[PDB]
């Protein structure tokens, strides 16, 4: 298991969390490509959609 | 229902035992009604084995509240029959008592009717096994319709 | 018929118990009725599995009503003479009686002729499963583009 | 439930028997309590064969407590009914008498019941042999170079 | 668990009996309950054929201690039930009595838990004969020229 560790210490009893967000901003964002995917599949010829139409 | 708490299930087990009634001379005391409650219970507990028995509505009372005689049963009404005849048949040795050929025959009945439908209910075909394929039938509808079936 | 009370139907129950008749000079106790109700209620309430049982126009008393002796019972002619034989052969064991051999028999028979109409109503054969054709005889099938039955 | 102590099982044993309740005139004595609290002891010892018998939950009294009775039994609200019926029949020929029928009948169905849910967990089906192939339908494996199955 | 010893196991067998107890008026006297413990001592040890029968963890007194009773008898908590349910019925012809149909059955039950577990254990399979081939399959077995089963 520690083997999938990301962080140096844990959460220890009173610590203090600091929100990054502090005002209104439009977000720019930036990601690997893998990161984000898109599971897709049309929708069954079967299903309570399309059972009765063409 | 004139039928409503646990102790009108044992007055009327008592009345069909014949011990005590409301036309009766002499009746128990409520020592023994109170018995007769906590018999009651634990045919009930025994019966409803936490959740995997005979499924009643019945509703078990808790320390807090002093009396559990007074708490309303919570049966519907075609099980009040069957509730209180199973009472009688278990509670007439208290009194060296043994319960009519009518009333145990009544009792068998009651119990029968009692988890017919539970057992309309839990009678279910199991999925298809893990290995089966879906046949080619259900495979030009759904064109991502799977191969296999799941199983578990 | 002469029988449109639940409090007819109780002492028809008695007399043929021959508790409280003519015949033998006995009256009708006032607690030998509300019990017998109770136990015609009871049975009746067992009887009627809330619709999926036996059905036979019998009216259930509620609570706003005080008296429940009194109410037309409502059930057809046809099954007065089992409600009575088998309420008598429920109430027998509340005065340490039992029941004669041909008032069992009357109950028996009489509760199958109750269940009788009942079982041939619901002797009712499924509709086709959904994988079979049908058919290239079907004409209505046929136009209505139906080459498989629908099942369900 | 009402029946939480040894105390109360006994009780509720010699009520069952008639020997002592409020049904009677008679008061249970403390000699015909210890002795029917060391039966129920050796009895639950004898069901509960270190743990490959029959699990209750009861709680086993250490000698350091100077009184067994009073202590909780620590049952579940369904094993109290089939726990001193049993009680009841076993310490039934203390006083030279003969348990009921119905005390058996009950007896018997409360050690059923109570054994059903171990027997349906300890149903279980033994692991493949050492010796069969895993199949080349399993990639995984087949890759691996897993293809027998390990056993015990 | 109270029943320490071999006298208690005797006094246990005797107020299932409804000879003596710790509730009577009339005892038996210690001759008898030393031919009691004898008679207890020689069905352990045909039991316990020499290691060879059932085996409990009884222990057999010497005669270099003086008296037998008061030796504790070393059973498990679940043996005692059986050992002096078997006690009892043994000993019930010496005052011309008959153990009762319940003390019998308790009897058959005990002695058939105290051997299922030896029953079990004994229930060995014989290796392979020394005729049987290892088989090629055992490829180290091969390599090292054990070619045949050993036996025995």
């Amino acid at each position: 298991q520690r083997a999938y560790a990301n962080v140096n210490t844990s959460l220890a009893d009173a610590m203090a969390v600091n929100i990054l967000n502090v005002k209104d901003a439009r977000t720019n964002v930036f990601w690997a490509d893998d990161a984000i995917r898109i599971v897709s599949q049309p929708i069954p010829a079967n299903h309570e959609l399309f059972a009765g139409m063409k | 229902m004139q039928i409503k708490t646990k102790g009108d299930l044992v007055r009327a087990a008592l009345r069909k035992l014949g011990v005590a009634s409301d036309a009766t001379l002499t009746d128990v005391e409520p020592q023994s009604m109170q018995d007769a409650v906590d018999d009651l219970e634990a045919m009930m507990a025994e019966w409803y084995q936490d959740g995997k028995g005979i499924i009643t509505g019945y509703v078990f009372s808790d320390d807090e509240n002093p009396p559990a005689e007074g708490d309303d049963h919570g049966l519907r009404s075609s099980a009040v029959s069957a509730v209180f005849h199973n009472l009688a048949c278990r509670i007439a040795p208290d009194y060296a008592l043994e319960a009519t050929a009518k009333i145990i025959a009544t009792a068998k009945y009651g119990k029968e009717l009692l988890y017919k439908q539970t057992a309309i209910s839990r009678a279910k075909r199991a999925p298809y096994p893990s290995r089966m394929p879906t046949g080619s039938g259900n495979s030009f509808a759904n064109l991502n319709e799977w191969h296999y079936f799941p199983g578990e």
